[PDB]
């Protein structure tokens, strides 16, 4: 029901953004070109299938090392989770999250949601 | 009885100006918004404490249960910030404020300590439950509720918080029931 | 072609009729165009939260 | 109405030795609505008033 | 919201139109056009396109509050939709309001 | 500090109002008034007198209607249990509409909870919780000089 959504999409916004194209000044030929650069790029990374692939004091050096890595907050291949947050709540270091709108990635699979609640502690 | 101590609120200077968004971004368990407050919030899971960062270079720690530890939470935060590249001194690290609770272990009559103390103590039931026996000699507000557990508050050092119980103690034992 | 040109000088003319707009702001307007420069700023570096993920992305892409 | 706010009968009596005065509590009900077209038309009441 | 370009959508989008724009088969200055009609459209079929709900838990790491944006990446934490469930150790959260 | 000094003025007759009777004729939170109160008493210097719950017996029992002898039978329940301290907790007028409904319900003129907890404003659950409290001294709470008209055995739990 996914690769669904995105067919639905991705005709939508090309049907949406013809006029577009045309009232800058642009042959239909491009348009079907971004068409095709567009579904290519999905099918060469095979994340899943669609039909258009089958077709002292002052110094600070006495304190040593707290602070832990930043770098390993960014991989570029992590879980991203693209959603609108409601309301985000917090008491002592108790967190509450209520979410919605969300396209989930999780595992290499992808999952969809109007509303997800969670908790954790920091 | 001896009081357990459960808060240090410190302020420790870090020299010089810092430019509170770059905080933000870098730092991990690091919030800084605006419209709410106007200082970057940064917390650490190993000693317990959440610290307030200010723009103008002073440091505000919260959350320690012990002396030594707030010290220690405070130059933890010093160097995370200088790991950054701002230049970074550490200054008078003074504890402001100590909170302090106990329990007596015996159930206590709060009405009658207003009728003979009413100079030193105000009580109010529907406000708070509890009675305040603000004290003069040791500055220290005590709170005390019926069951039997003291909370002493506002001592800048750790003998304040130990005399002023053994003061209100007399007191509590002479109302007990 | 040309017709671009005079649109570009025509553009300098409107940024022109802005510094009167500042004069009339002066003299009243200005808590509104505060807060639009408000909620540009929001847009604006908002894409830029947006914008962290495609540098990690061409990162391995 | 007593000096600490507890209501009782009075009878003709008391009224002339205390120097009072015979008289009753008037109420009415009255309702409110608020017109402004704003897609309804909101009313309430608050009776015995 | 320039929102979702970065989305695997959104960059198979602008890849195309680098693309069109190297060979000048097609140009800047239109491919911004362009983007700006791509940002309206995901915008609307986001919010009225349908959606499904469900409840969850997790452990953080860092946090982020920006434009109204929050950022969130937390650690070892597994997320179930409906029947499905998905284990994780990693994951990042951008949510707008 | 009208309504603050309104609130004085009941205690300093001997006969307070609640809080949540001054807010009904005030904008101002209980909180503020409060606060307001403290200024003023320490504003003013002047002492205070603390609350009892017979004070109120009067107008409450009046707005059920209930006759002097369950209005007094209240009473000495209610005096009865904060001489032996059986709730060293609940607010006294909360103890005290616990009482009445005690009482209530030692009479014909039995009402339910939730329209006691309606006139005195407190919760239905801190009056179920303060009758839990004396409920245990229900029958020897009452006072000499009374008729039951329900046994104590018969006394309702909640």
């Amino acid at each position: 029901t996914v690769p669904k959504l995105y067919r639905s999409v991705i005709e939508d916004v090309i049907n949406d953004v013809r006029d577009i194209f045309l009232d800058d000044g642009v042959d239909e030929q491009v348009l079907m070109e971004l068409k095709t650069l567009w579904e290519n790029k999905l099918m060469q990374s095979r994340a899943v299938d669609g039909f258009h692939s089958e077709e002292e004091e002052e110094p600070l050096n006495s304190e040593d090392d707290v602070s832990d890595e930043e770098g390993q907050e960014l991989f570029d291949t992590e879980n991203v989770v693209v959603c609108q947050y409601d309301k985000i709540h917090r008491s002592k270091n108790k967190w509450k999250f209520h979410l919605k709108d969300g396209i989930m990635n999780l595992n290499g699979r992808d999952y969809i949601f109007s509303k997800a609640i969670g908790d954790a502690e920091w | 009885i001896v009081p357990q101590l459960q808060n240090i609120v410190s302020t420790v200077n870090l020299g010089c100006k810092l430019d509170l968004k770059t905080i933000a971004l870098r730092a991990r368990n690091a919030e800084y918004n605006p419209k709410r407050f106007a200082a970057v919030i940064m917390r650490i899971r190993e000693p317990r404490t959440t610290a307030l960062i200010f723009s103008s270079g002073k440091m505000v720690c919260t959350g320690a249960k012990s002396e030594e530890q707030s010290r220690l939470a405070a130059r933890k935060y010093a160097r995370v910030v200088q790991k950054l590249g701002f230049p970074a001194k550490f200054l008078d690290f003074k504890i402001q404020n100590m909170v302090g609770s106990c329990d007596v272990k015996f159930p206590i009559r709060l009405e009658g300590l207003v009728l003979t103390h009413q100079q030193f103590s105000s009580y109010e039931p529907e406000l708070f439950p509890g009675l305040i026996y603000r004290m003069i000699k040791p500055r220290i507000v005590l709170l005390i509720f019926v069951s039997g557990k003291v909370v002493l508050t506002g001592a800048k050092v750790r003998a304040e918080i130990y005399e002023a119980f053994e003061n209100i103690y007399p007191i509590l034992k002479g109302f007990r029931k | 072609a040309q017709l671009k040109f005079f649109e570009q000088l025509d553009q300098i003319e409107k940024q022109r009729k802005d510094e009167q707009e500042r004069e009339i702001l002066m003299r009243a307007p200005e808590q509104l165009r505060l807060k639009q420069k408000a909620k540009e700023m929001q847009q604006q570096e908002l894409a830029q939260m947006r914008q962290r993920d495609a540098n990690l992305t061409a990162l391995a892409a | 109405w007593e000096r600490d706010g507890a209501p009782s009968p009075m009878m003709p009596n008391e009224a002339r030795l205390r120097n009072l005065t015979y008289s009753a509590p008037l109420y009415v009900d009255i309702t409110k609505t608020v017109i402004k077209e704003g897609e309804e038309q909101l009313q309430t009441q608050h009776q015995k008033t | 919201y320039q929102l979702y370009r970065n989305t695997t959508l959104g960059n198979s989008l602008q890849e195309s139109l680098d693309e069109l724009i190297q060979s000048q088969q097609i140009t800047p200055q239109l491919a911004l056009q362009v983007l700006l009609q791509f940002d309206k459209a995901i915008n609307a079929a986001l919010a009225q396109r349908v959606r499904n709900r469900v409840n969850f838990r997790g452990s953080l790491n860092t946090y982020r509050f920006c434009d109204n944006v929050w950022t969130f990446v937390l650690n070892d934490v597994e997320f179930r939709e409906v029947t499905e469930l998905i284990k994780v150790d990693k994951v990042k959260i951008v949510a707008c309001d | 500090i009208a309504s603050a000094c309104l609130y004085i003025a009941c205690r300093q007759e001997g006969v307070p109002r609640t809080f949540k009777e001054i807010c009904a004729v005030s904008r101002i939170s209980k909180k503020e008034i409060g606060r307001c109160f403290k200024l003023i008493l320490k504003a003013l210097e002047t002492s205070v007198d603390l609350i009892t719950t017979g004070d109120f017996m009067s107008r409450f029992c009046s707005n059920l209607c209930l006759p002097k002898q369950v209005q007094m039978a209240a009473t000495h329940i209610a005096r009865k249990a904060v001489e032996l301290d059986l709730v060293p907790g609940r607010s006294p007028i909360s103890v005290a509409a616990a009482a009445i409904y005690m009482a209530s319900q030692a009479s014909a003129e039995k009402r339910t909870q939730k329209e006691i907890g309606d006139i005195a404003g407190v919760a239905d659950v801190t009056i179920r919780q303060s009758y839990r409290l004396i409920y245990p001294r229900a029958p020897d709470l009452f006072p000499t000089d009374f008729k039951f008209d329900t046994p104590v055995d018969k006394l309702p739990q909640l």
